């Protein structure tokens, strides 16, 4: 009977001296006397069946947050905090939901009913200040005893919910990585209990994972819209945090007059003269630029722009790649915003581009992700098939787009696109993106031919003013 | 006697004696009455804490006044609401008469405020019993104490 | 069946909440549709008669089809009024006064008979409804009402008083039932 049973921490692992020999682990592996990682600690449903039980004689007695008040989330969102009161640890570990729908919310929520001595991890001091924003409502003396705690400071019981702290490794003032011996979990190095991951997708990376798999790390809870990146790493995060509790979210929940319906489509465009030659030729990273800038698909993308500008529709292009998102932008001499577009002349574009009718179309890089309040439209054009992630293009989309007004409860009011060059290695990206979207309930659909763009005046008219791009594009 | 006293306990409780007790009536099934409760539907519906219902000003609004407004609206028969006191009625229906121009129910009911009078209390009556969903016993407010328990 | 004849003004409610799905869609599809399977079972079990169409729409009265013995206005009336829909409030009494005056020209023989298809509550009309319905029991024009899921006393009254026929409707089903008993003649 357990009543006696000790249990001791060695570099990252937990042995049991004279144990009650629990299931599913090896015996005599080097003693007598069982041993496993910290990280499977997790494992609480294999005790939990067996009807095995434990004591934490490590404790420290100390005071706690109590948070009180509440706040009402989306009728889903109230559903998968009810699910994890009815699950428990046992049987949780993550949620996943777009990044412009309450994730921050979520989070306090999280943390004011799981309700211990908390350490929340973001990506982003920008996220903590949307935080603290979130959390004022439950906020001790309003602000009197709110801290930020990273590599300039730390102060006081709380702050972006509880004390907040980034990812980071640089060097010794990179808070969670250098502190993860120091502060932790109740059970062994015991002065707090509880993890709060925001953006959780960023701690399964090779050397990310060790801020996790060093400690028992006794609840936790993570939340996402990335999930993960192209090479899927996913089944790691199950062992690392936990399993996951909620994924779904779907629009065919929110229709008559609450989000949008999105009408789906991938293109595929033919290719021209010359410019396969090259990319056949070519192995090098130059040749993501023969496929992205194929005339035929920028015609395509130019063909697009232009029927739903004459719609007076909001469209917002993404655009991989400096140089791919300037040589589409200033031909189509629209504006476009990237890392090195200020403060001042962004906010100046984002402005215009909701409140003037005038500034209807603008093309954007890698930096709206995984944060850049991106603005509302209606229209999104990928000019490329990337290697950011598929469930990153469905965040983008989810974040972005919204119901066009008269039609709020119709089939489609909102359309995204994503362009193709055929007989290229862009192609590979589609049986995978297509079963995502359609498992994520979207209508999706494939064009591949436009007879009406041999209708109308569009760019590369000739193969002279093709050849004009193709030297450019290969120097 | 009362019509209904099934429980029997608070009369032999409030008579400090134990009457000789008797059943004397053949009564009907259950399935021509209903009996419902209301306090909200998901999982965000909590305004309604009532720790101090009569200063709540969310809670009023929420489901006291929005459930009457979708209950009365989509169920468009003659229905009477009562309630606890004359202020709560005040609050609730912002009425042609308003207490503040802050209260939270759009729609034609009648009123049964003090100083009822007999033959007022009837031209009420006579409009609820006529047609609309408006009149005494109609779509009307009243306090639960008040004159309208006598009936027609 | 042959052995007298008979004059009905068919009156149709027209009102905003006619629109709504509890009975197909949107009750005046169902009505409408089963109203022209009417007609023709009506006139088919009566050959010598008139029928008359009325509705009550936007808070007043509008003529669908004039009084006839021709089958074939009214189906036509009934399929050309789908499509203008309903909207606002009742006008009852503007509509038993069109049908009495042409009701009262009528001979000593023939009935004299108004069919109301009823999903409101009350009507807009200010007039005193009480001295028309004493004036259409002297005039001997007959009223019923087939209401949906309603039994608000003045049109209850108003049925009972004219003849003895206020019936409720809850089905598609029930109302085929409903519209197949007055298709039945009257004694003579």
């Amino acid at each position: 009977i357990p009543m006696d049973l000790f249990d001791f921490y060695e570099q990252m692992d937990k042995d049991e001296e004279e144990e009650e020999e629990t299931q599913t682990v090896s015996f005599e592996v080097k003693q007598e006397m069982i041993e496993e990682l910290q990280k499977r600690c997790i494992h609480l449903e294999y005790p939990l069946l067996a009807e095995y039980d434990f004591r934490n004689d490590s404790v420290n007695p100390d005071i706690n947050i109590d948070l009180k008040p509440t706040a009402v989330l989306r009728p889903y969102q109230e559903k998968s905090l009810r699910k994890m009161f009815g699950n428990g640890r046992a049987r949780s570990g993550v949620i996943v939901l777009p990044c412009g729908a309450g994730k921050s919310l979520v989070g306090v929520t999280a943390a004011c009913t799981v309700r211990k001595r908390c350490l929340v991890l973001g990506n982003s001091a920008v996220s903590v200040e949307q935080w603290k924003a979130q959390f004022k409502m439950w906020s001790t003396i309003d602000d009197s005893q709110i801290c930020r705690f990273t590599s300039d400071a730390k102060d006081k019981p709380i702050g972006c919910s509880v004390a907040i702290s980034t990812y980071s490794m640089l060097g010794h003032t990179t808070k969670r990585s250098w502190e993860a011996e120091r502060v932790m979990e109740w059970l062994k190095t015991q002065e707090w209990g509880l993890m709060i991951l925001d953006e959780v997708h960023t701690i399964p990376a090779k050397m990310f994972r060790r801020v996790l798999t060093i400690v028992q790390a006794h609840c936790k809870l993570g939340l996402t819209a990335t999930l993960v990146r192209e090479d899927d790493k996913i089944v790691d995060l199950n062992f690392l945090i936990g399993p996951k509790l909620y994924e779904a979210n779907w629009m065919e929940l929110q229709n008559n007059g609450y989000i949008a319906k999105v009408q789906c489509a991938e293109v595929w465009c033919p290719m021209s003269p010359e410019f396969y030659r090259e990319y056949v030729a070519i192995k090098t990273k130059k040749r993501i630029l023969l496929y992205t800038m194929n005339p035929n698909k920028f015609r395509a993308c130019q063909f697009l722009i232009k029927f739903h500008e004459r719609r007076n529709d909001k469209i917002i292009v993404f655009a991989d790649n400096v140089f791919a998102l300037k040589e589409y932008a200033i031909r189509l001499n629209k504006p476009y915003i990237y890392g090195p577009t200020s403060q001042g002349e962004r906010m100046q574009i984002l402005q215009n581009f909701k409140h003037n009718p005038k500034i209807n179309t603008i093309f954007i890089s890698k930096v709206g992700d995984t944060s850049f309040d991106l603005p509302e439209a209606n229209v999104l054009i990928q000019i490329s098939s990337h290697g950011g992630s598929r469930r990153q293009e469905a965040q983008r989309l989810g974040r972005v787009l919204r119901a066009k007004k008269g039609m709020v409860a119709e089939e489609y009011n909102a359309f995204f696109y994503s362009l193709v060059s055929q007989d290229t290695q862009e192609m590979a990206y589609s049986t995978k993106r297509q079963r995502f979207l359609v498992d994520q309930g979207y209508s999706f659909k494939v064009i591949t031919k436009l007879a009406g763009m041999e209708e109308e005046d569009l760019a590369f008219s000739t193969k002279e003013e093709q050849q004009q791009l193709l030297q450019k594009v290969l120097a | 006697t009362s019509g209904t006293l099934s429980p029997l306990d608070i009369y032999p409780k409030i008579l400090d004696f134990h009457p000789v007790t008797m059943a004397t009536f053949t009564m009907t099934l259950a399935r021509v009455c209903l009996c419902p409760m209301i306090i909200g539907r998901g999982n965000d519906q909590v305004a309604i804490s009532s720790k101090f219902e009569t200063r709540e000003d969310i809670a009023v609004i929420r489901n006291y006044g929005n459930l009457l407004l979708e209950m009365s609206a989509v169920v468009p028969d003659g229905i009477v609401a009562f309630f606890t006191s004359y202020q709560y009625m005040e609050s609730t229906v912002a009425s042609w008469y308003e207490q503040g121009i802050l209260e939270n129910i759009q729609r034609n009911k009648l009123l049964f405020i003090e100083t009822q009078d007999g033959a007022e209390t009837s031209v009420a009556l006579e409009k609820y019993q006529e047609a609309c969903e408006n009149g005494r016993g109609a779509i009307l407010l009243s306090v639960a104490r008040g004159k309208v328990s006598e009936g027609i | 069946r042959l052995g007298m004849m008979r004059h009905l003004y068919v009156v149709v409610d027209g009102s905003r909440t006619m629109e709504d799905q509890d009975l197909k869609p949107n009750r005046l599809t169902c009505t409408l549709k089963l109203l022209e399977y009417f007609v023709e079972e009506y006139f088919d079990q009566n050959p010598i008669s008139q029928i008359g169409i009325i509705v009550t729409k936007s808070k007043r009265a509008e003529k669908l089809t004039e009084l006839s013995g021709n089958p074939r206005k009214h189906i036509t009336s009934l399929k050309k009024a789908v499509d203008m829909t309903c909207h606002g409030e009742p006008s009852l009494y503007n509509s038993l006064s069109i049908a009495m005056q042409t009701l009262k020209h009528m001979p000593g023989h023939t009935s004299r008979e108004v069919l109301i298809i009823f999903s409101s509550l009350t009507t807009c009309d200010p007039s005193n409804i009480y001295d028309l319905i004493k004036t259409l029991k002297a005039a001997k024009i007959r009223v019923s009402v087939i209401g949906l899921s309603a039994e608000v006393r003045v049109c209850t009254v108003l049925a009972r008083e004219t003849g003895g026929t206020y019936h409720v409707i809850l089905d598609e089903s029930h109302y085929k039932e409903l519209l197949t008993h007055h298709v039945s003649p009257p004694p003579a």
